[PDB]
């Protein structure tokens, strides 16, 4: 019944396609909350972001110089709905912490409705690590836990 | 019914908490509604 915490609060902002401030989430009821308002989030205005920021960090590509970005694609509503929760719970959840030894430094979660010819209800779920270095073991880690479902595909790109 | 002191959450033990009925921050709530309502 007790509010589960984050170990630190979120900020949430929506970009649609500057940014408008919601406000902050601290804990994983909170965190749950604010997706359900915004789903099915396949049903998002294409290509506008709904970002989460660690501490409010500004969510901009000059605030990351030598960072990553870990993208999770998913085509589907059934696959959204598997690989949200799981990236929630890597990072605000910091289960990622299992193989980062220590912060992760996964700063900022960006989810965007972004619908293809194919398959409409694309999604497009971007982490943004602030190190390098760990790049690898989050890699390793998304894929793994997202090896049960071949649909959804796992990427990484520098910033 | 985890509560783990260093607030890692175990992966099942947060997706869990998807079905909760606990409200939104009232900033996001009132943004959200009006999102949904000039779609439809």
């Amino acid at each position: 019944e007790k509010p589960h915490p984050l170990k630190d609060r979120w900020f949430v902002s929506y970009f649609p396609v500057k940014g408008v401030e919601l406000d902050w989430v601290s804990t994983a009821e909170e965190l749950h909350a604010t997706i359900n308002a915004f789903s099915p989030l396949t049903l998002l205005p294409p290509d506008d972001n709904l970002v989460f920021a660690r501490e409010k960090v500004e969510p901009f590509f000059e605030n990351f110089p030598n960072g990553m970005r870990v993208s999770v694609f998913t085509r589907t509503k059934v696959q959204a709905t598997q690989a949200v929760p799981l990236v929630l719970a890597a990072v605000m959840g910091e289960h990622l912490r299992t193989v980062t030894d220590g912060p992760s430094h996964a700063d900022v979660v960006r989810i965007a409705h972004k619908p293809g010819t194919v398959y409409p209800e694309s999604l497009r779920v971007e982490v943004w690590l602030r190190d390098r270095s760990k790049v690898d073991a989050v890699t390793k880690y998304f894929s793994e836990m997202l090896a049960p479902h071949p649909g959804i595909r796992v990427a990484g790109r520098p910033i | 019914s985890s509560y783990p002191e260093d607030c890692v959450y175990e992966i099942a033990e947060f997706t869990r908490l998807q079905n909760t009925k606990c409200l939104p921050p009232k900033g996001i709530l009132q943004f959200a509604t009006d999102l949904w309502k000039e779609s439809g």
